[PDB]
């Protein structure tokens, strides 16, 4: 149709997502702004929705949890890590059955990954593996392994978390999170039991 | 792993139950006033758009009541039941809406199966309807065979109003193709005129790309002035762009223009050993042997029709059982004639051996072909049904004949056998006493050549010639074909040319086959040579195989290779 029609059905689903994202999410009347989104891509766009869901859900993630991990670094680290990944897992639950079940046809035609998918590698890309958050997150992770390994007992149900979080952002495999994970780990645990047997060779016996 | 399937059919059967009583409802999916008490998780092993809808954590999943809008009630409760108890009841009418509403709620698997009736719909009247509805939903399976099949039927017909009403980019796709079948390239010329001309200025800016398609050996002649007249007042921005546009887009002949009148034969004698028999033609023009696609299974003992829409058909054969060992199966197929293939069919009620395929009236005729019934109405004709895709029976042939030929001349069936002949009336359904001939022959065939028909051969066969004219209902000889002594000719009647030719095989003594056609003057009655077939093209046929008149496309067709 016109381009104010659409340019009018537009603005209420960016304002419709721009609500979800303010923890508005199950109030929030939704199924006739889906057909509309649905109309939008029928009509010569064929992916205006689907860029439109990936601009909304960068901008969504690099305003709040981007922020909020910085912010925070320091206190209760990993714990509000966590906390933010869950939320955003559920914002995806939601919007992932929907805009998945349309990947359907994405997968037929277009080809493409699922939205929870997408959701998946844009939280990857902006958030775990971050110019700053990376680092800072494989550096905490080493001081802590290090402090549970010299004999006190740390927080270890944390760790699987972090874990199964890295495995389901791997989301074919074992590609990101192994690396990410084993190879500073692997330098670590490998320089720290070199020295604990060059001590041990001198400090006992075979016996 | 498998899968026991006793207590399969009682779940199926007890939910069926609990669907027509009301119990365990904590859903109602409330559509235009009707109340559809069902579950979440029925509609789960149907549907899956419900996921989205139930298992989220939204307002609906927790809503005991949903409002589903943009259905059908009809629809709805179609696949309502289709989830509980198992009869898709699919017809010919709510196909439509039935798909639509199965891309609404992406249900796959009814989607595939009204996918397929789709598939097994496409016919003429709902070509373009369907090509419109698989460019509304993507459906690239049945959008090709759609525009395959759109693309023969509308460059057949191109007056159907849904053509009117079409997107650009699939008339673009559509006129751009070269899989277009027209005699020439002027018709889709004033199709894309008559498309421009019906609506307003809207398709002013199509006309810059509709044309960007098309050749160039129209787009300078006439044509050119007649959108003038149909142009916006003062538009200066058309014109002159016409003026000096059409330089480019490479002038190219397309492939509808490549249809000669080729001899198709069936059941040929295999060259490699490995195979029992083959398909091959003779091309009177390019003087070459073209090959041809096997028959569907090796269908032996088939019959051969050929449409005034130059259609091709197979009915009847037999198919050797899983030495001798053959099953008769009434199995029916259509010979596409770009892809190669033989395209199944609506097969017929009774099995056929040697069936005569007679086209009349738009119906295909199979009169007799040795029936497996074998009753007291031992013919079993019936008609096919090429809008419906279905078989009726007609009225019963008075006498049960063996080995005859059939033809069609004005508007009636003219089957012939041994020595006698009756005519069938198509628009009454009855049979009427013909002449009778004075010689007793068969195991020949015949060709429909204007209002006269030419029995040729009989019994090997010989050169008696009968000629039948149906306007004075006698039978009359004419002349006896020149041909070698001590020999056994095979002849074949065929139309050809606009003229009545004969494709006659003879073997002479302690000799091979040769090929050798003939020309037959109506008015001289003396059968002059037109061509002599070398062998260095063409190889032994056999003795069973059939000839039939036919167009075909030497492009999309390979030549066979074989020794001389």
């Amino acid at each position: 149709m016109d381009e104010k029609y659409v340019n009018s059905i537009w603005d209420l689903l960016k304002n419709a997502i721009q609500e979800i994202q303010r923890k508005n999410n199950s109030g929030l009347s939704f199924e006739e702004l889906y057909r509309n989104a649905y109309t939008m891509v029928l009509h010569k766009h064929g992916e205006k929705l689907y860029t439109g869901l990936r601009e909304v859900v960068t901008e969504h993630l690099i305003n709040k949890v981007r922020e909020d991990v910085l912010n925070s670094l320091n206190n209760n680290f990993l714990q509000t890590l966590n906390q933010a990944w869950n939320d955003h897992q559920t914002a995806m639950v939601m919007i992932r059955d929907i805009l998945m079940y349309m990947d359907r046809v994405y997968v037929q035609q277009n080809n493409v990954e699922n939205v929870y998918n997408l959701g998946l590698i844009i939280f990857r890309d902006q958030v775990v593996r971050y110019g700053c958050i990376r680092d800072h997150l494989r550096q905490t992770l080493l001081d802590m392994i290090a402090r549970e390994r010299k004999g006190e007992v740390v927080d270890r149900g944390a760790i699987r978390n972090a874990c199964q979080m890295l495995m389901i952002l791997g989301l074919e495999g074992r590609s990101v999170y192994e690396e990410d994970f084993e190879a500073p780990f692997l330098e670590m645990s490998a320089e720290f039991f070199q020295m604990e047997s060059q001590k041990f060779l001198a400090e006992n016996s075979a016996s | 792993r498998q899968i026991n399937t006793e207590y399969a059919v009682s779940l199926l059967e007890q939910l069926k139950l609990f669907y027509e009583q009301q119990l365990f409802t904590d859903i109602v999916l409330i559509v235009e006033g009707t109340e559809f008490p069902c579950h979440k998780m029925v509609l789960a092993t149907c549907s899956s758009y419900f996921r989205a809808m139930f298992m989220s954590g939204l307002s609906e999943s927790k809503q005991t009541h949903v409002h589903l809008r943009n259905v059908d009630a009809a629809t709805l409760q179609i696949i309502i039941t289709y989830a509980y108890t198992g009869n898709l009841a699919m017809n010919d009418s709510t196909v439509e809406q039935l798909y639509e509403t199965a891309c609404f709620l992406q249900v796959e698997d009814v989607l595939q199966r009204c996918r397929e009736y789709l598939i097994k719909k496409i016919n003429a009247e709902n070509c373009v309807r369907l090509l419109s509805f698989a460019d509304l939903f993507s459906c690239e399976e049945l959008k090709q065979s759609a525009k395959r099949m759109v693309e023969h039927k509308f460059t057949a017909v191109y007056h159907q109003d849904a053509f009117m009403q079409l997107s650009h980019d699939l008339l673009i796709d559509i006129l751009s193709s070269d899989n277009l079948n027209v005699e020439k390239e002027e018709t889709v010329r004033e199709a894309a005129m008559l498309w421009l001309e019906y609506n307003t200025e809207s398709r002013s800016q199509y006309l810059s790309s509709v044309l960007s398609q098309i050749r160039i050996d129209a787009l300078s002649e006439v044509t050119q002035r007649a959108w003038f007249q149909g142009l916006p007042p003062n538009d200066k921005s058309v014109v002159v762009q016409g003026l000096y546009k059409d330089m480019p887009k490479f002038f190219k002949p397309r492939l509808g223009m490549t249809k000669e009148e080729m001899m198709i034969f069936i059941e040929a004698s295999s060259e490699n050993p490995c195979s029992l028999y083959s398909s091959v033609c003779y091309s009177p023009q390019a003087e070459k042997v073209y090959k041809l696609c096997s028959p569907p299974a090796d269908l032996h003992k088939v019959g051969t029709v050929v449409t005034p829409d130059n259609d091709i058909y197979i009915a009847g054969g037999q198919v050797p059982l899983k030495q001798t060992a053959f099953r008769t199966v009434n199995c029916f197929y259509w010979f596409d004639a770009q892809q190669n293939t033989w395209f199944p069919k609506t097969p017929m009620l009774f099995v056929r051996i040697k069936p005569s395929l007679v086209c009349c009236e738009g119906y295909i005729y199979a009169i007799g072909g040795d029936s497996v019934g074998g009753e007291l109405n031992r013919r079993t004709v019936e008609r096919y049904d090429t809008e419906k895709d279905e078989w009726t029976m007609v009225s019963p042939l008075p006498c049960a004949w063996q080995w005859s030929a059939a033809v069609v001349v004005h508007d009636c069936i003219y089957v012939m056998t041994l020595n006698l002949m009756y005519c069938y009336f198509p628009r009454s359904d009855s049979w009427v006493e013909m002449a009778m001939r004075q010689t007793s022959r068969s195991f020949a065939s015949a060709a429909a050549f204007g209002d006269k028909i030419f029995y040729i051969g009989g019994l090997g066969s010989s050169v008696t010639v009968e000629i039948y004219d149906v306007n004075k209902n006698e039978w009359k000889m004419a002349a006896n074909i020149p041909a070698k002594r001590y020999s056994d000719p095979c002849v074949r009647a065929v139309v050809i040319s606009n003229s009545l030719c004969v494709f006659m095989r003879e073997t002479h003594l302690n000799e091979r086959a040769k090929y050798v056609t003939y020309q037959y003057d109506l008015e001289l009655d003396r059968w002059s040579l037109r061509q002599h077939i070398s062998e260095r093209v063409l190889w032994d046929l056999g003795r069973d195989f059939r000839c039939t008149v036919g167009k075909l496309y030497p492009s999309c067709l390979e030549e066979s290779p074989w020794k001389p």
